[PDB]
């Protein structure tokens, strides 16, 4: 079975370089091209380049002529990619693909990706605020949570009254901002009603930095 | 498939670098892989699905007024005023034409060669590497070889013989 | 540089047939690939050169390459077949590149339209102790999951600070996103109040603060 393999997530410094690769086996390795394609997070899917596994040659896309080298090893039947001088806003996925050795065949098989993201910070523990409930914040229901801000790397689980709490939880995907660090929020909607007498905890965990925050979320 | 064991009905095998397909008799078109058969000159309403080209009938098309046109075989495109399978819609080989490879679950249209002419794979597996190619047709018939005819294998009188074969 | 044209979205009812066009210049002599690739997956061949389907694909699946104009038609819609359609070609000019659409992403209503309920904390005055202020625009109970925010400070717009996340389905399988408005404490201080608008189809709903 025709089987393309990536190697793991990567996180790197801006300016840095990165080599992923691109496992391959179940067939004819010299008989088809490995092509790369980038992805930002969002967008669209975009064509970097090709290796022919025979000679190792090349054929890159204008654009990533000037930071991207393209190497296979034939013993071992794998594609390499090298990204150089990574920009902090180059964080995408990476996915390799084949095709028939011609002119125009289509990509039958691809690998699973590589998240590389890159950041300049290092491991750093969450600061946690609330997200108090108030009169502007009540249909006939309130909503409050905690912000989790400036945490790095990920992730980060939240969780409410130790998980006592589940209804109305709604815990938000991480955003990368400018600064290379992560913030998301966890939010609660709870009955205007019991607000003064039920109380609500957040517990912030962030195993990469060791650190744990317990928030309580009262009115304004 | 085509093999060597292949009978063209009013036709002939013929060998490139890659693959054997069947060649028709002056005049003939190809109606299926293995069948040659008279070819109409012009379609029209008495000539409705009869063949008017390699892998290709006439059709009638009901309008104001009627027209009548050559069309090619469901997955075949017509491309340079020939009939080729869709997979070759984009694949130019050089010396030598693009043919269907179905090893794999997705077609590819990938090119086979003229005797002498192998695929480059350093070129788009393009038909510009040399490269040996033994011809493998039984040509069992009365004083008749195998020889390469415009860049092609195919059984042919010997040397001395014309067309059965007699000197 | 060859370009492929996609409309960005298509939305469909589940059973109805939905049509992505690919244009481009003389097309119809290209051979056009289709991919699908669903959310945080990986992209899958759908149709091959202009019509042909892998095995696996269903019948509802088809193509067909015209002139300017390739398109995907996929019959009978249902839930599984939402997801990002890329088509693409190779450009035998000197180029001599491999070219991918912008992508269309087809939207399947599964549930009726829902407006979305837009909440707009301030910062906390904890977070402005710590010399910061962040507002955060909490958008829940929509679809579909798509909307757009903009950021107005005293009745005007705003640019840089913003973050955004995707939407992702909460418990109740609507839809919930949030945005996030960075700003120094004096920036929080010196306009008279900050709004969030929320845009999802068509209509915008909005949200005010003010320091208190």
């Amino acid at each position: 079975q025709v089987q393309l393999v990536q190697s793991g997530a990567e996180v790197k410094k801006p300016g840095a370089s990165v080599k992923v690769s691109c496992k391959t086996s179940g067939y004819t390795f010299t008989d088809y091209y490995i092509h790369w394609v980038r992805q930002a997070p969002g967008q669209g899917l975009e064509w970097m380049g090709w290796i022919n596994p025979t000679d190792g040659g090349t054929n890159y896309a204008q654009k990533f002529q000037d930071w991207v080298t393209m190497t296979r090893d034939t013993s071992i039947t794998t594609a390499y990619m090298e990204l150089s001088r990574l920009r902090s806003d180059g964080t995408a996925v990476y996915f390799c693909a084949r095709d028939r050795i011609t002119t125009a065949a289509p990509f039958d098989y691809w690998g699973q990706g590589t998240l590389v993201t890159v950041s300049s910070a290092s491991t750093k523990g969450p600061s946690v605020f609330p997200l108090a409930p108030s009169s502007k914040s009540t249909g006939g229901t309130a909503a409050l949570g905690c912000l989790v801000k400036d945490y790095f790397p990920e992730p980060v689980t939240v969780s409410w009254n130790s998980g006592a709490l589940t209804s109305g939880v709604h815990t938000f995907p991480a955003v990368l901002q400018s600064s290379g660090l992560y913030s998301l929020s966890s939010v609660v909607t709870v009955p205007s009603s019991s607000l003064g007498t039920q109380t609500y905890i957040c517990n912030v965990n962030h195993k990469p930095s060791n650190t744990k925050v317990d928030k309580k979320v009262e009115p304004k | 498939k085509v093999t060597v064991d292949t009978v063209c009905k009013r036709g002939f095998l013929i060998q490139m670098s890659g693959h054997l397909e069947c060649k028709c008799e002056n005049d003939l078109v190809l109606v299926n892989e293995e069948t040659c058969e008279e070819k109409v000159l012009k379609c029209d309403e008495k000539t409705v699905n009869k063949p008017c080209g390699d892998f290709s009938k006439c059709i009638k098309i009901d309008g104001n007024p009627v027209s009548y046109a050559c069309k090619c075989n469901l997955g075949y495109d017509m491309v340079n005023n020939v009939c080729i399978p869709n997979e070759c819609k984009q694949v130019t080989c050089g010396n030598g034409k693009c043919i269907l490879d179905t090893s794999n679950p997705v077609k590819t249209g990938v090119c086979s060669c003229n005797i002498g002419k192998v695929p480059n794979v350093q070129d788009q597996n393009k038909c510009s590497k040399d490269g040996e190619t033994k011809c493998s047709l039984k040509c069992l018939k009365e004083q008749e070889t195998c020889k390469a005819v415009d860049g092609i294998y195919k059984c042919d009188c010997k040397d001395g013989f014309i067309i059965i074969c007699t000197g | 540089s060859y370009v492929l044209t996609q409309p960005p979205s298509v939305s469909v009812a589940p059973g109805q047939t939905a049509r992505i066009t690919c244009g481009g210049s003389n097309i119809g002599s290209k051979s056009v690939h289709w991919y699908q690739q669903k959310p945080g997956q990986t992209p899958m061949l759908v149709i091959y050169y202009d019509y042909d389907r892998p095995s696996g694909i269903p019948e509802r699946f088809s193509g067909s390459n015209s002139g300017s104009t390739a398109t995907l038609t996929i019959s009978r819609v249902e839930a599984g077949d939402e997801a990002d359609y890329y088509c693409q070609v190779w450009d035998s000019s000197s180029d001599h590149v491999w070219v991918f659409g912008g992508g269309t992403t087809l939207t399947v209503l599964g549930q009726p339209k829902a407006a979305p309920s837009v909440t707009l904390f301030p910062p906390s005055s904890e977070e402005l102790q710590a010399n910061k202020a962040t507002l955060v625009c909490l958008i829940s109970d929509f679809y579909p999951g798509a909307v757009t925010v903009a950021w107005k400070a005293d009745s005007s717009p705003v640019k840089a600070g913003v973050e955004t996340t995707t939407p992702s389905k909460q418990s109740n399988n609507k839809y919930a996103a949030s945005s996030y408005l960075s700003l120094t404490p004096e920036q929080w201080k010196s306009h008279r109040s900050y709004s969030c608008q929320v845009t999802h189809e068509g209509s915008t709903v909005e949200k005010t603060v003010a320091p208190t």
